[PDB]
């Protein structure tokens, strides 16, 4: 979900985008700027919160040895979503 | 116009002259070169694109510099391209070539070879392999074929 | 345990003179050594028809870097700076703070590939698969800065290059 | 000022000197070693180029990684000099020919070109301009060239009320035309009175005239310490050179004698010591050997 | 301790134990102390007086005749008054055996040049000369061997800088590869890697 | 990959490009950072 | 905690008036030719200076040898000392004489008309030390604080 | 406090080392400007062996002057016999270098350094 | 009078000649053209980012300094290698050896002038870098010997290939002896030349074919034997005359001999792990990295910091195809080293160049600097 600065200049993932007044969009001028298009914050925001039964949930980001080191997330908290801190996906207990 | 079409066509001959009869000035400086004598090797034979294996300095068309360049050897690499004549192009290959690489905080190395010749390709790698040098060679066969120098010549 | 290359008598009989001086007057090995390479001259060659051909390669190749997703386009990189710890070169700086939904991720990610000497301790020291050195060996350059790449250059490299590192990383994971 | 553009450093190669300086017609003699001199300062330098590219690979060292930025121009275009300019501090031209083409001649060089560029730059927001003129410009001149220098330098003056305008002499150097002119016409001598200016004195004179905030709207007469007559200076020249492509307007040009200005500042007001061709003529005519020192006036 | 562990060679230990104080006891005068490493390696620390001594000892008696110089060396350690530890390795081929003799100079004590001994130090400790500032008395052709011909400084000294003071990059003004002072684009980043615990409780040493 | 396809992505590029070296499309290096030190930036009042 | 303060707000460049009264920036050769005029007109109590919370000592005798030099001696703080008797001629009048450490030698404290927590935390750490340790005997001339 | 010397016995001797180097350098440099081409007088590259000369006068300590008779001896080594390029010979005239600031105003004009 | 020629840097080698007439009275190599300051850049990084400087000393025998540098880590920590670490190192170490005397006896033909077999021979060595690509992912500098054993296990299918090269490769060699060993223009230009006696090959601290070419009877891999060497069954060539020839046919035996252990190598192949089973020393499967807590930790801290080396002093040397390759590290119990001087055999090889070129001519000079194998980046470090 990329957006734009007043200056036609794109703006990343991390929000950087050159300033009006800067002359360092001089090395823009008669080329591109490249950003990618796909922002993980937006990403990731697309996934379903998954309900399981369970008060403990454990992640490993799938695939076993090809994801993250295996976390376990408590989910005691109504109010809010288990984050696992490494891949961003969330689950909550269905109770 | 007519003459713009005669120097396009002129352009295209002694682009294609220049880019298909390559004679390489090899710097055997270090590991690189062992990569380089790989693209001459009979698997990658660079000598069927017309660019052949260690001709002389004084009639090379590119120097490719191909290793570590330290402080001690620059002015011999300045002097080797300076008595290259003209069209010469220089191809850095490496990383210590391309920036210093492995030896690029050292105190006895001159961090990338572009603090001294001016350079067309860079090839990256550590060594890049001698199929990656020869499509850096291509690279550079590209870049010439589109230059203008005459088209220019009749526009100036 | 050892061998005398190089410590042979020659004979004295009639013979044995004979036919050393039939080689020093008819030229016998010169004829054996241009018989080899007559021989050589009626083999296949072994050069491949590049561009069009590829010389071989294996899943472990260590080429151009690129940063690379979970499947749900969540990037795996969480900043933890074990690539530019080992890194050997000093090639990689990482910059890092928490964005807007808290997640630990990179605001800078840079790989100078000039410095990079292509041993592949980032891919092997990250934790979570982040940083991979891919297949692309072709990916030469007309300027020095343009081997200088930031993050949004190795995310475009693991979108560009995503559906090979994952099948080479699938291939050669027991391994590792 | 913005933060990106403060200087930093001890003003060596990878430090930041400020100066964001265009310098239209760096592929020449004189923006050679301008553009090396910005460039072991760490200067953002933006080189618009009409030639090959290859012709622009000796520039390529003269400074750190994306430091020296290259760019197509056109000299009619005003599009590509504002797309040159728009992020300039200084702007500098350097744009000239020795004799006159088919598709551009004095005026089209001289004139339309510097009128273009500080236009366009005063419409950009450029704070400086530096204009570069001949010391022997005048309207009723004998030869084309001073006589379209001159129409350029009222216009660049009338249209940049702030620029600084250069007046060089005659420039020598390792690629000059002045010293190795004489060297392989193998003209004549007459009663004309040259004081030639050495290249490194000029690059410093216009560097100190870019950082120099008092050097805004002055008028610079870039001249050598030492005024010679025509025929001993040629005679020093093949003295030196150890020896026994032309137009009528380099004629006229080498026996017209170099105007004095007392009233315009020099060399010695930025900072420079010009330094005399005795020292660096030598230098400069190395290269075409297979000395009695030139009288003054 | 059987797979990880690397065994222990107790018969070689013996054997340079027993000969570290044979050379002990024939040369008394110079020998300062002699030590063997839990992986039976041999070093004889020696007096800088007795370079020649001791070297052509070993070359040439008939239970040492260590023929072969393997490796010259230097090692900087600026906590010492002698900073500058000259490493001598020397390989015999009869006995089968290899030898570490060790001294020490400052900066302005020359060593005695070992090329009487064994002529393969013509080189090496030239290069302690390059490295390190070693200046080694009647040497026949003493000079710098590895770096730049201009170069001011002693490299391999541990209070010389990482880069250099100076860098090279050629000029187009005086047409020419000039040195100028060294500025990185990048600083080198310095990693504090030490651990605060400790490691080897073997090598501890006593406080004060 | 007629066998054996590669498994399928949502950012994994559909459209494949060359090199681009050499192209307007070619890469430019930035800092991908933000501003980190800020300025004081004075009031638009005059100070009576 | 207080380390995000100083990468906000800073000031880094000098600033000048221009003819609407607005601060607009400048180089240093201005700045200080323009308060340095002002400086040759002073003279006596024309010239003055107020020193903050958190200047070095090295800037404070450099303001004071060149406020000297024009013959000023109007050198003022923002906290408020009484000179009064001795004022800062004697150093104990003004000093915290026992020590920090000598907090835990002390059996009775009189805290007269101070919040030690929020004035000097780490005083009223070692004040709680000595409470703990020591059995120290705190009395408090103030408002009931915490 | 009682050092081996290196080659002189007290200052004297070397002072006779360091005058019969600089007669060396002396009769050098103009065979250093010729042969190398350089574009310095004469006089301008004895002014720099004098200059490099004094530049270590305050030295009273007999083992450093040696060494730094030995340095310049592997210098005038590198000189008369061609090792050196132009390039190592120019290097001590710090000509592409800018003027470093001096007084107290400009140094705190250009940045930090003291 | 008598010349004085310097054939300049136009590796990379200056050259002062004093020359009379056709003789050589005397060569001085001027070096120091690839000095980098290797050794003091290892003195600011870990014991594995120090390993990769190891792979670029001698460039035409990487895995063989790696194995050195790795036996010098492995003595310090007092840890040893799995069994099928060891016949891995080996494996690969005399396939580096086949590497290095193609490399040798190709260059210093083609610098003679029979340009042929060096295209040849580096269709082999184009084979033999696949080998390497396979089993670590990069061509030339693997960094796959590491202390504590490889990096990493054999892929499925690399032993036969090994395999079908080493059974053609004596074809191979055959074919190599048969353009250059009787023939009597190359036996013209090596056998009167650069004769070195024994003593002088002892003194000038010569190692391996330096040494056995003038028939001293030293190998490493026999004598100070390392991984398993002692399980392995080779000769030893011994030359005769100390000369160019009994060199070439030196490095031509090794070449049957390094044959010879990889095929008993690729038949001894034991199973098993192939890192020391110290997670402390050696990283932990990245399986069990993903989920031990205490794999984790030793993960994060060997990629991070490295593994503390007990304080000491080793010289390890191995026979490289150079000869005798030593590294002499320093450790003061940090995880980086203190010192790490480099002993390389073109060294002290290039330092006995000026004896071996006396009374010779100067094309004679080529024929020397070929026959000691002289790879200018462990030369100058
Ligand atoms: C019979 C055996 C083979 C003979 C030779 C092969 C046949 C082809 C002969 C003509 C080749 C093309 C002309 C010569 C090459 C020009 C290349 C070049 O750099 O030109 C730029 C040059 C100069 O162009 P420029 O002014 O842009 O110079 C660029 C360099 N700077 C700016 C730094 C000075 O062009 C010329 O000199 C023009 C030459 C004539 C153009 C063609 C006319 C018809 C020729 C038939
Ligand atoms: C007024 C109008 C006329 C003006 C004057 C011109 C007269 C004719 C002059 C000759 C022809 C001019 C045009 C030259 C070719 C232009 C197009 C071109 O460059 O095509 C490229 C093509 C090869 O494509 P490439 O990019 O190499 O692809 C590699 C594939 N893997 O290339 C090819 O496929 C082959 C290119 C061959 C080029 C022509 C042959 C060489 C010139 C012969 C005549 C001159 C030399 C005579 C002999 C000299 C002495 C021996
Ligand atoms: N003796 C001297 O050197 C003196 C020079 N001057 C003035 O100083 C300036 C620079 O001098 P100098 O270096 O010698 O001149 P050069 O001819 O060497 O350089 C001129 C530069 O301008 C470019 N240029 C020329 N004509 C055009 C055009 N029509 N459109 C676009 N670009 C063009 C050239 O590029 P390209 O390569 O494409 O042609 C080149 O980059 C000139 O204005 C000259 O009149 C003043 C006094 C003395
Ligand atoms: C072309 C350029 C090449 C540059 C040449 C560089 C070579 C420079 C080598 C430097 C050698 C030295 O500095 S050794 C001199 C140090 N001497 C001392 O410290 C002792 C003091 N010496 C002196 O004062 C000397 O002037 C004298 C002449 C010995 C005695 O004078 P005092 O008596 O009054
Ligand atoms: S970039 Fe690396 S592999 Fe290549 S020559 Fe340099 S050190 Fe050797
Ligand atoms: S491959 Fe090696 S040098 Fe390159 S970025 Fe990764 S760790 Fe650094
Ligand atoms: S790429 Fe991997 S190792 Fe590097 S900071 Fe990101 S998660 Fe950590
Ligand atoms: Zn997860």
């Amino acid at each position: 979900g990329v957006r734009t600065s007043p200056t036609g200049e794109k703006v990343t993932h991390t929000g950087q985008v050159y300033d009006d007044e800067d002359y360092r969009r001089v090395r823009f001028v008669g080329r591109q700027k490249e950003v990618n298009e796909n922002f993980a914050i937006d990403l990731i925001a697309e996934q379903p919160v998954s309900q399981v039964g369970s008060r403990v949930i454990s992640c490993d980001g799938g695939g076993g040895a090809l994801g993250h080191p295996r976390v376990y997330i408590n989910l005691d908290k109504e109010t809010k979503t288990g984050t696992c801190g490494y891949c961003g996906l969330q689950f909550r207990q269905q109770h | 116009s007519r003459g713009e079409y005669v120097v396009a066509k002129l352009d295209d001959l002694i682009n294609w002259a220049r880019r298909s009869s390559l004679w390489p000035m090899t710097f055997g400086l270090a590991c690189c070169a062992v990569e380089m004598m790989h693209m001459a090797a009979p698997r990658y034979d660079m000598d069927r694109f017309g660019v052949v294996f260690r001709a002389s300095p004084r009639q090379s068309d590119v120097m490719i510099v191909a290793g570590t360049l330290t402080n001690k050897m620059a002015p011999a690499l300045r002097k080797v391209y300076d008595q290259m004549p003209e069209p010469r192009y220089v191809v850095s290959m490496g990383s210590c070539a391309n920036g210093g690489g492995y030896y690029h905080y050292s105190y006895s190395v001159v961090r990338g070879c572009d603090r001294i010749v001016p350079v067309d390709i860079y090839v990256p790698g550590c060594p890049p392999t001698a199929e990656a040098l020869l499509y850096g060679i291509l690279q550079l066969q590209k870049k010439i074929k589109r230059e203008k120098r005459l088209r220019i010549w009749y526009r100036r | 345990t050892y061998k005398y290359v190089n410590l042979r008598e020659p004979s004295m009989d009639m013979k044995s003179v004979t036919d050393r001086a039939a080689q020093t007057l008819l030229w016998t090995e010169l004829i054996r050594g241009l018989g080899m390479t007559l021989s050589y001259l009626f083999r296949e060659p072994a050069t491949i028809n590049y561009p069009f051909e590829k010389g071989p390669l294996s899943p472990r190749f260590r080429g151009e870097h690129a940063l690379r997703r979970y499947p749900s386009g969540e990037e795996r990189c969480i900043a933890c700076k074990l690539c530019e710890a080992v890194c050997p070169a000093q090639a990689i700086t990482i910059e890092a703070e928490p964005r807007a939904d808290g997640s630990r991720r990179t605001t800078r990610y840079d790989i100078d590939m000039t410095k990079c000497i292509y041993c592949g301790f980032c891919q092997e020291a990250c934790p979570v698969d982040a940083i991979v050195e891919g297949p692309n060996f072709e990916f030469s350059t007309e300027t020095h800065e343009e081997l200088l790449y930031n993050k949004e250059k190795l995310l475009n490299n693991g979108d560009k290059w995503e559906a090979e590192i994952a099948a080479n990383i699938q291939a050669d994971y027991l391994y590792r | 000022l913005h933060h990106a553009v403060i200087p930093h450093g001890k003003g060596g190669r990878s430090s930041v000197s400020g100066i964001v300086a265009t310098v239209f017609g760096a592929t020449g003699f004189l923006g050679r070693y301008l553009v090396n001199h910005l460039g072991r300062m760490g200067s953002q330098v933006i080189v618009p180029y009409r030639c090959e590219p290859y012709d622009t690979m000796h520039l390529r060292p003269m400074g750190d990684l994306g430091q020296i930025i290259f760019m197509d121009w056109n000299g009619r275009d005003k599009d590509s000099i504002r797309r040159a300019v728009e992020h300039s501090n200084v702007v500098i031209n350097l744009v000239g020919r020795e004799w006159e083409t088919k598709n551009f001649d004095f005026e089209d060089v001289f004139v339309k070109i510097p009128q273009a560029i500080a236009q366009v730059s005063k419409e950009a927001g450029v704070e400086k301009f530096i204009h570069i003129s001949h010391l022997n410009a005048d309207i009723k001149s004998s030869s084309k060239y001073l006589r379209n220098k001159a129409v350029g330098e009222k216009e660049v003056r009338e249209t940049f009320p702030e620029a600084t305008i250069i007046k060089p002499a005659d420039i020598f150097g390792r690629e000059d035309r002045f010293l190795n002119y004489f060297a392989n016409i193998r003209s004549l001598g007459k009663k004309t009175v040259k004081q030639p200016v050495y290249i490194v004195d000029v690059t410093k004179g216009i560097i100190n005239a870019i950082k120099d905030p008092d050097a805004r709207g002055k008028t610079f007469a870039f001249v050598g310490p030492n005024r010679y007559l025509l025929f001993d200076l040629v005679q020093y020249v093949f003295a030196v050179a150890h020896r026994p492509w032309t137009t009528r307007d380099k004629v006229e040009r080498i026996h017209t004698t170099d105007r004095t200005l007392p009233h315009l500042p020099g060399l010695e007001d930025l900072g420079v010591q010009a330094t005399p061709l005795e020292l660096k003529a030598i230098e400069v005519l190395r290269r075409h050997r297979t000395v009695q020192p030139a009288k003054t006036v | 301790t059987r797979p990880t562990v690397r065994p222990r060679n107790d018969v070689a230990h013996k054997q340079l134990s027993a000969f570290g104080e044979y050379v002990a006891e024939i040369l008394p005068k110079y020998v300062q102390q002699v030590q063997v490493s839990c992986f039976s390696e041999l070093e004889i620390c020696i007096h800088p007086d007795g370079v020649i001594p001791v070297l052509t000892f070993l070359r040439d008696h008939s239970n040492a005749q260590f023929k072969s110089l393997a490796d010259l060396t230097a090692v900087d350690i600026p906590t010492r008054q002698n900073r500058f530890e000259i490493v001598y390795n020397l390989l015999s081929l009869r006995f089968n055996s290899r030898i570490r003799v060790k001294t020490y100079t400052d900066e302005l004590t020359p060593v005695e040049s070992s090329v009487s001994v064994y002529k393969a130090a013509n080189w090496y400790e030239r290069e302690i000369w390059d490295m390190f500032g070693v200046f080694f008395a009647n040497h026949p052709d003493l000079r710098r061997i590895l770096t730049d011909y201009g170069f001011e400084g002693h490299p391999f000294r541990k209070d010389f800088p990482l880069s250099g003071y100076v860098e090279l990059r050629y000029d187009d003004e005086v047409k020419r590869v000039v040195a100028e002072p060294v500025e990185l684009a990048q600083e080198f980043r310095k990693f504090d890697l030490n651990s605060p615990w400790e490691a080897f409780p073997a090598y501890r040493q006593p406080p004060e | 990959p007629t066998v054996k396809p590669p498994t399928a992505r949502k950012f994994i590029w559909t459209n494949h490009k060359f090199n681009l070296s050499g192209t307007p499309q070619q890469y430019v290096p930035y800092s991908t950072t933000r501003k980190k030190i800020q300025e004081w930036v004075p009031p638009s009042t005059p100070y009576k | 905690f207080a380390y995000d303060g100083l990468k906000r707000q800073r000031l880094t460049e000098p600033m000048v008036r221009n003819e609407k009264g607005l601060l607009t920036h400048t180089t240093w050769e201005d700045a200080l030719s323009r308060v340095a005029g002002m400086l040759q007109s002073c003279q006596g109590n024309d010239v003055a200076a107020i020193a903050g919370g958190l200047v070095d000592a090295e800037a404070l005798i450099a303001l004071k040898d060149l406020l000297n030099r024009v013959d000023s001696d109007t050198l003022c703080t923002e906290e408020v000392f009484p000179t009064a008797g001795a004022g800062t001629d004697l150093r104990s009048n003004y000093l915290l004489n026992t020590t920090i450490a000598g907090v835990e030698e002390a059996d009775v404290v009189l805290l007269v008309g101070t919040n030690p927590r929020f004035e000097a935390p780490l005083f009223n750490a070692r004040i709680r030390k000595s409470w703990l340790h020591n059995d120290l005997k705190v009395a408090l001339i103030g408002s009931p604080v915490d | 406090t009682s050092v081996k010397p290196i080659f002189s016995r007290d200052m004297n001797e070397a002072k006779r080392r360091v005058r019969e180097l600089y007669r060396a350098w002396y009769r050098e440099v103009p065979n250093t400007v010729h042969l190398f081409q350089l574009d310095i007088s004469v006089k301008q590259g004895r002014d720099k062996v004098r200059e490099m000369f004094k530049k270590n006068a305050h030295v009273t300590d007999p083992r450093v002057v040696d060494l730094l008779v030995i340095k310049g001896k592997m210098e005038l080594e590198e000189t008369i016999n061609v090792w050196k390029q132009r390039t190592h010979v120019m290097r001590f005239f710090h000509e592409t270098e800018a003027p470093r600031p001096k007084d107290f105003l400009s140094k705190f004009y250009v940045g930090h350094d003291p | 009078s008598n010349l004085t020629l310097n054939f300049g840097p136009q590796g990379v080698l200056r050259l002062v000649m004093e020359l009379s007439g056709e003789m050589v009275r005397k060569c001085d190599p001027h070096i120091g053209l690839l000095h980098r300051g290797t050794e003091k850049l290892i003195e600011y990084k870990t014991y594995l980012q120090a390993l990769p400087y190891f792979d670029r000393l001698d460039y035409v025998s990487m895995m063989c300094n790696e194995q050195a540098y790795s036996l010098a880590v492995e003595k310090l920590l007092n840890i040893q290698p799995p069994p099928r670490a060891q016949w891995i190192r080996v494996l690969f170490g005399e396939i580096t050896r086949l590497l290095n005397h193609i490399m040798a006896v190709t260059t210093h033909a083609l610098d003679i002038g029979a340009m042929t077999p060096f295209f040849w021979m580096f269709e082999e060595r184009e084979k033999m870098f696949e080998f390497y690509e396979r089993v670590s992912g990069a061509r030339m500098h693997a960094a796959y010997v590491r202390p504590g054993g490889v990096h990493q296990d054999l892929p499925l299918g690399l032993m036969d290939d090994i395999y079908e090269f080493s059974k053609n490769f004596s074809l191979r060699i055959d074919e190599l002896e048969e353009m250059l060993t009787n023939n009597r223009i190359w036996r013209n230009r090596t056998v009167d030349i650069g004769v070195v006696t024994a003593e002088d090959a002892l003194n000038y601290g010569f190692s391996g074919v330096m040494l056995r070419g003038s028939g001293i009877q030293w190998d490493l891999r026999k004598t100070q034997p390392y991984d398993v060497y002692d399980q392995v069954e080779f000769d030893v060539p011994i030359g005769s005359r100390g000369d160019c020839y009994d060199r070439y046919l030196c490095r031509v035996e090794e070449m049957r001999q390094s044959i010879r252990i990889i095929s008993q190598c690729l038949n001894k192949m034991p199973p098993g792990e192939i890192k020391v089973d110290d997670a402390k020393v050696s990283p932990p499967k990245r399986a069990e990295m993903k989920t031990s807590m205490e794999s984790l930790i030793h993960h994060f801290k060997l990629y991070t910091e490295g593994y503390q080396v007990p304080p000491g002093a080793t010289y390890t040397a191995i026979e490289a195809p150079k000869g005798e390759f030593g590294v002499y590290l320093v450790s003061d119990g940090s995880s980086r080293p203190y010192r790490c001087k480099i002993k390389a055999p073109g060294f002290a090889h290039l330092a006995g160049l000026d004896k071996m070129s006396k009374g010779h001519m100067l094309a004679d000079v080529v024929a020397i600097i070929g026959t000691q194998d002289i790879v200018f980046g462990e030369v100058d470090r």
